[PDB]
């Protein structure tokens, strides 16, 4: 599908919700607590990564094929939201577009 | 020069030839395609440089598979940095192969 092969990839991160039980009978019993606390958790999380990029250095003449936007005036901005709040990409980009020499 | 029909070929003292290697490997390379124009194998012979060029992508026009494409490239090769040598000056390069298994 494209991408990195690693052999030692990222690390998956796993989180849960501890549990907390609901109100135990008086009399013991030994069997699994069947009921719980019903409750959720929610917060923020942040990601930086460092990337490496290699420069272009070609000597070609003549102008080369850029990525740019599309040239008609259109009901909603590219890569923006619409009337009703939704983000929507409005196509895929790949990455090559420079040439280099075979 | 030719007058009538007639070639004289002078000595011009003060002319230049313009000569550069590329190290980085920018332009097209065509070698390794095994054409002709090498170094005789005897060396008492005298042999003419051949012409460089490039051939580079074409495109489907309607019955025309020649058709130049958005991406085809032009090369200038006067935008390198060359070198101009009069008849007294030389030039000189070398160089050094990465290690490579043996034949």
């Amino acid at each position: 599908m494209g991408g990195f092969g690693l052999k030692n990839p990222p690390p998956q991160i796993l989180i849960k919700n501890t549990p907390v039980p609901a109100d135990p009978p008086t009399q013991f019993s030994s069997q699994k607590i069947n009921s719980f606390i019903t409750q959720y958790s929610t917060g923020q999380m942040t990601v930086e990564i460092e990337w490496e990029l290699r420069k272009e250095n070609s000597k070609r003449w003549n102008p080369e094929i850029q990525y740019t936007a599309n040239f008609n005036n259109s009901a909603n901005a590219q890569f923006s939201v619409n009337n009703n709040g939704l983000y929507i990409e409005d196509r895929t980009i790949g990455t090559r577009y420079l040439t280099h020499t075979l | 020069t030719t007058t009538d029909g007639t070639k004289t070929i002078a000595n011009n003292l003060t002319s230049t030839v313009q000569v550069f290697a590329d190290t980085e490997h920018q332009l097209p390379y065509i070698l390794g395609s095994a054409h002709e124009g090498c170094m005789p194998p005897f060396p008492a012979d005298v042999f003419m440089l051949p012409q460089y060029g490039y051939l580079t992508l074409n495109g489907p026009g309607s019955n025309n598979n020649n058709l130049s494409t958005p991406s085809s490239a032009f090369y200038c090769l006067e935008y390198f940095p060359s070198q101009m040598l009069r008849t007294g000056n030389n030039f000189v390069f070398t160089y050094e192969f990465e290690k490579v298994p043996f034949h």
